[PDB]
């Protein structure tokens, strides 16, 4: 717990922060596609094509 | 080495199962230990323990006309080189005397070795090996030799 | 997982055991018996019972209140 | 509803003389060769 | 020194015997969980020290198998109850709170 | 050579079952995880000799049980057998799960942790089981279970609407809670299979606590012979229930049709979920009820983050001996108020009992083993 | 009884295997004739006269 | 095939005949009363009993 509280790890965050920003990302993005969550998709150009 | 005759010797030799064993009979007035004795690695007395209580159940219940040629043989060979020379003849004169009340003559000891077939042999060690309670002394490192239940286990074969 | 011979490291204790068929199964089974489960029941009663009597207690109550509730002697 | 209820009168006496006659055997060989360590007696000897 | 620091020191002693380790004949850090500071701790022991700790766990062991306890005079007296794994114990934590300071910066 | 040790699979029996390092000094409480193993055997050699007559359709589901009861020769032998063997299995998997808590056992991270997703499945497996002979208490237990499921925030109405099939809980909910209840004792055999893999590792725990290296005896024949005694006394207790008392542990409504127009006078689970469907009707909000209901079981795995104790069982923890009590005589309150009607002292007592559950685990137990620390200067 | 009932039950039948086995197997054939209908018989009395066998003689032919 | 053709292998065949005709009896009268083959308990004096 106070172990990990320090200026290295303060660094290793700072250092994968944009890497767990983009698996964010991936995660989202690939759970949008899969359910075909209409909610995010009605907002997407090409993949608008479903009109009711 | 590899060769022996013996098969705990041969499985042990090949195997690295020891670094010595050896068979006894010790005898005193009406009673006596019988068995054996061996040292060996710590990681090696489980198999030690096996590989020898399985020889005295398959003499115990399986035992052959050639190899008990061979232990009549190695026998009278055991007779005669140590009764050799004035020490030893006289240390059997002196304990036969004790023990037997006479002194068993070298051909009657020949005719008690010679009659010994393999039916003999089976008889004999079931008599006094098979299904019996052990003494077993253990030292050193001994975290590997096995339970007394097991080591009593292995005093009967199930095959039999 | 680890196997006799490998376990640890012990160092000048002598373990003295008797063959099954040279001892009896129950020494003294009702004699050291009786006394020894006494002995452990006093040495636990303290810890274990508190809570169930605790318990009894507050089932007794709680089925004797669920009876006379529903019933009025006024209208 | 219960045709069965003879018949599981009549095993479950079976079931209860039966195990009357094992349950205290399966103990008496588990007592047996527990009997090894139960009196087991332990010394120690450390180096003068 | 005080007459309620005894009172907390007799409490002490009412907790230690319930506790019952003592009837078992163990030590107060026999009966420790084993961790990697402990673990490192028992290693560092001198060979008299083990010996007889490995003999308290064995006895222990043994009398709980056979669901027994030891004679009331042969029960660990918490005056001497000796904590000997206590300086090890602290050297160790003491290295490993170093090695985190180290791993911060 | 030994061929016990030397051949690849009898190599396995012989780590397992035979040659295995095990603690002089394993209580009677150590019997149960042998016996769970008894109770899954035991379940799937009476549910397949059971699955050979049944009918999975809401036609002659009631029917088909009926049939093996009456006509199926010792059909009625096997039904109350596989019944029974689920309440066995459930007595088991808590007095299993009590010395986990009790002795420290929890330790074993992965061991436990898979032990947790084992007390689950069977849960799931039992549930599903109980809707197959279609009875009032098989339908009315299903209906106000899978409900539940709709007070989740948005998934929903979704979810309960696919696991149902339909609408409600209808014709192909009880035709795939059969095929599901077929497939899982596999799967967890599987993981009881891993369980142990992970256990092998560091061998058994043992009353003290303390490690038992120094100590160590042969699985065979102590722990052989020790098992098979603990078996027989099992066998006991379960033919004490399918011989004498069959109908005991059972609901009576589950002998009349399943009627989705009629809700019976009382809606009560088996003794085994009792507990828990206390902790689901004592707190009166919808998701905050299944909320607290998956953290009923779900806080074992916490329970590992919550050992506090310089010291691993609880032999040697008088505090925490109460405090642990108190957690058994808390769950048997719990389940004493399953099964009662949700009127006045039960409502109160109920939701008293719930907040103290959760307390005791969370709070009230990682504070003792703390202030037992202090007393022995540690 | 010179050498005891046990003493000559193991030089008989215990000593082997093969004859252990088979005096368990003789002995699980005539242990289930005495017991089966033993326990019968037990049951006949807790159930004096209730039983289909003890009235089948007023429905005869 | 050929290397078991000897004088120690007909001791040892014979060492083993006793034993394995021993358990060739513990098969058949295990299967006769795991079966109830009538056949063959007929023939047995207190088993008779099963007068059709
Ligand atoms: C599918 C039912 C289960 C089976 C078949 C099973 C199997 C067993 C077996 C054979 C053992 C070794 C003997 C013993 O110590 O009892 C054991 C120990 C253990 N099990 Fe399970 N178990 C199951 C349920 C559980 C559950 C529900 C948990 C935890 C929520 C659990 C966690 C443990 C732990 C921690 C041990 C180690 C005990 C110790 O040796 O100190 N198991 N299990
Ligand atoms: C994880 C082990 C198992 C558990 C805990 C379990 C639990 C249950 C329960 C609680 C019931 C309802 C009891 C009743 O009302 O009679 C049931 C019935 C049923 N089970 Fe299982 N069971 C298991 C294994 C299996 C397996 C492996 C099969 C498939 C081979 C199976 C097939 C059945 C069938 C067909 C029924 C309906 C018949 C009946 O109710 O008697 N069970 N089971
Ligand atoms: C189909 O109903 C099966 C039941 C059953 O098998 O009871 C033992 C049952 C019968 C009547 C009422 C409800 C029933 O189902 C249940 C199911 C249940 O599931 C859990 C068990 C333990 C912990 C959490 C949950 C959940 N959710 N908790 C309580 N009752």
């Amino acid at each position: 717990l106070t172990r990990f509280l320090g200026p290295r790890y303060r660094q290793l965050a700072r250092n994968w922060v944009p890497t767990a920003q983009l698996w964010g990302a991936v995660g989202a993005v690939g759970l949008v596609w899969a359910t075909d969550s209409r909610l995010i998709l009605d907002w997407v150009p090409y993949i608008n094509g479903k009109f009711k | 080495g590899a060769h022996l005759s013996s098969p705990l010797a041969s499985i042990a030799a090949t195997n690295k199962l020891c670094q010595s064993f050896q068979t006894f009979n010790i005898c005193y007035a009406d009673t006596g230990l019988l068995g054996a004795h061996f040292v060996c690695d710590h990681m090696s007395i489980d198999d030690m323990m096996f590989v020898l209580q399985g020889q005295w159940m398959r003499l115990c219940t399986s035992a052959t006309e050639s190899e008990v040629l061979r232990g009549k043989n190695l026998l009278r060979n055991a007779l005669v080189s140590h009764l050799d020379g004035t020490t030893p003849v006289c240390e059997d004169i002196g304990r036969s005397l004790l023990t037997y009340g006479r002194r068993i003559p070298l051909a009657e000891w020949e005719s008690r070795i010679a009659e010994v077939d393999a039916r003999v042999v089976r008889e004999v060690c079931s008599k006094y090996f098979y299904d019996q309670c052990p003494a077993v002394a253990g030292f050193g490192p001994i975290e590997q030799l096995p339970d007394y239940n097991r080591i009593r286990s292995g005093m009967f074969w199930l095959r039999f | 997982g680890r196997q006799f011979g490998h376990l640890t490291r012990v160092r000048h204790v002598i373990t003295y055991s008797l063959s099954p068929f040279e001892q009896r199964a129950f020494p003294h089974y009702f004699s050291k018996g009786i006394p020894n489960v006494l002995r452990r029941t006093r040495a636990c009663i303290l810890r274990v019972a508190p809570p169930f009597v605790a318990f009894y207690l507050v089932y007794t109550w709680g089925t004797q209140e669920f009876e006379k509730s529903k019933r009025k002697n006024p209208a | 509803a219960e045709p069965e209820h003879d018949h599981r009168k009549r095993m479950g006496l079976k079931m209860l003389l039966m195990m009357g006659l094992l349950l205290p055997l399966v103990y008496a060989m588990k007592r047996h060769k527990w009997s090894v360590l139960k009196s087991r007696k332990l010394a120690y000897r450390p180096p003068k | 020194v005080s007459a309620s620091s005894r009172w907390l020191e007799g409490i002490r002693k009412w907790y230690y015997n319930a506790a019952g380790f003592n009837k078992l004949g163990l030590m107060r850090d026999d009966t420790i969980h084993e961790n990697d500071d402990v673990k490192e701790a028992i290693r560092r022991l001198p060979e008299n020290l083990y010996d007889d700790r490995v003999f308290r766990i064995k006895r222990a062991l043994d009398l709980s198998m056979r669901q027994q306890i030891l004679p009331k005079e042969q029960w660990t007296k918490y005056e001497e109850d000796k904590s000997y794994l206590e300086p090890y114990l602290k050297e160790v934590i003491r290295e490993r709170k170093e090695r985190e300071e180290w791993a911060k910066k | 050579t030994n061929i016990r040790k030397s051949h690849p699979l009898m190599k396995i029996v012989n780590n397992a079952f035979i040659d295995l390092p095990a603690p002089s000094n394993i209580s009677s409480w150590w019997n149960f995880g042998s016996l769970l193993g008894i109770c899954l055997i035991l379940q799937i050699l009476t549910g397949l000799f059971l699955a050979m007559h049944y009918t999975s359709d809401t036609t002659t589901a009631f029917s088909s049980v009926t049939h093996i009861c009456r006509d199926v020769n010792y059909g009625w032998i096997i039904r109350y057998m596989h019944a029974n063997g689920a309440s066995m299995f459930f007595i088991c998997l808590y007095m299993h799960v009590g010395r986990g808590l009790y002795y420290g056992s929890y330790t074993f991270l992965e061991t436990w942790n898979i032990g947790v997703i084992l007390l689950l499945t069977v849960m799931a497996t039992a549930f599903m089981g109980y809707v197959l002979p279609w009875g009032q208490m098989s339908f009315w237990g299903a209906t106000v279970i899978t409900n539940l499921l709709s007070a989740i925030p948005y998934i929903g109405t979704n979810l309960v609407e696919w696991i149902w099939g339909g609408f409600s809980v209808d014709k192909a909910t009880l035709t795939r809670f059969f095929a599901f209840h077929f497939i899982l004792p596999f799967i967890i055999m599987a993981i009881a299979m891993v369980h142990l893999l992970f256990l092998h590792e560091t061998g058994s725990n043992n009353p003290t606590g303390i490690s038992s290296d120094v100590d160590k005896i042969p699985f065979h024949p102590y722990y052989t012979i020790k098992d098979i005694l603990g078996a027989l006394l099992l066998i006991l207790a379960l033919m004490l229930l399918v011989l004498f008392a069959p109908d005991l542990l059972g609901d009576p409504d589950n002998y009349t049709p399943a009627n989705p127009l009629n809700t019976p006078p009382h809606i009560k689970p088996e003794w085994y979920f009792l507990f828990a469907y206390a902790i689901l009707r004592s707190i009166p909000n919808k998701l905050g009820g299944v909320l607290a209901l998956a953290f009923s079981i779900l806080i074992l795995a916490l329970i590992p983050l919550l050992h506090t104790s310089k010291q691993r069982s609880m032999m040697f923890r008088p505090l925490s001996q109460c405090l642990f009590w108190a957690l058994v005589a808390d769950l048997l309150t719990l389940t004493w108020i399953g099964g009662q009607p949700v009127e006045h002292p039960y409502i109160t007592i109920g939701q008293l009992a719930s907040v103290l559950y959760f307390l005791l685990i969370l709070v009230l137990m990682p504070t003792a083993g703390t202030i037992e620390n202090k007393l022995l200067k540690w | 009884v010179a050498p005891t009932l046990t003493a000559r039950l193991y030089s008989l039948l215990f000593r082997r295997t093969s004859t252990f086995a088979l005096t368990i197997v003789v002995g699980a054939l005539f242990f289930e004739r005495a017991f089966d209908q033993g326990a019968d018989a037990i049951y006949e009395h807790i159930n004096e006269g209730k039983l289909w066998k003890h009235i089948k003689h007023k429905y005869e032919n």
